[PDB]
DNA sequence: GGCACAGGTTCAGAGCAGGCGT
DNA sequence: ACGCCTGCTCTGAACCTGTGCC
């Protein structure tokens, strides 16, 4: 999770200030691939919701709870990657939606399993890995953009 | 067969199948029902091992 | 009937109000 | 009336109950 966050943020830095030489051109495509294959991996590839019920006593449910938080963070760093590269591409905003759809499916699943026991699981209320930078620039464009060239992709 | 469905490769599967078939000449059916018991229910953890089979 | 927020309660100790030797 | 010791008052922390809602 954090490693993807690190690579993403270093990557954005590298594009922005350094460029104005094979490793980064590779890494762009690494992430693009990781996105495209993560898009169509529906938790039976990661053994979740049916093969696991994330029971925090069992070694399997605890391992599910570890890998689940990894992928939630992973999805988020890719939300960042997707948005960052492209100047408002409606394909890549659908990519962002799909990463969130995976994260949000893990969200409402872990809400179902947190609805039975007491609300002591503050591991689900662990911080996002996003630079505040991001939360600003996302919210900027979500609430304060009337630019019609962006507007179809932000809808 | 374990190696073959861990990697989900048909080459070693085909080898094992033809091996048991020539070993028969109903030992094929014996080995098949042995597979059906706690091998063929989960060849791989993913149920695409069934699709390759 | 269970699921959840708010209240008050017991604690546990810091740190100073004041009774008591010369 | 000044020095010495103690015990009381405040302060917040954590505990678990107590009651309202669906």
């Amino acid at each position: 999770d954090y490693l993807l966050c690190c690579i993403q943020h270093c990557l954005a830095w590298y594009k922005n200030t350094v460029i104005p030489e094979a490793f980064y051109e590779d890494l762009d495509d690494i992430l693009e691939s990781i996105t495209n294959r993560m898009i169509k991996s529906e938790l039976e590839d990661f053994e979740l919701d049916k093969s696991a019920d994330f029971s925090q006593s069992t070694s399997i449910g605890i391992k599910n709870n570890i890998s689940a938080f990894l992928v939630m963070g992973v999805c988020e760093v890719l939300i960042e990657y997707n948005f960052s590269i492209s100047s408002f591409s409606k394909n890549r905003f659908e990519d962002i939606l799909s990463l969130f759809m995976c994260y949000k499916k893990l969200s409402d699943i872990l809400n179902e399993k947190a609805g039975k026991a007491k609300t002591k699981m503050a591991n689900k209320t662990s911080d996002s890995l996003l630079s505040m930078k991001f939360v600003s620039s996302l919210l900027t464009a979500l609430f304060r953009d009337s630019i019609q060239s962006h507007q179809e992709s932000l809808s | 067969m374990a190696q073959a469905f861990e990697s989900c490769q048909l080459d070693s599967m085909v080898t094992a199948f033809l091996v048991v078939r020539q070993a028969a000449l109903l030992s094929y059916a014996d080995w098949f029902k042995a597979s059906f018991g706690s091998t063929r229910g989960y060849h791989g953890c993913s149920k695409k091992a069934l699709v390759f089979l």
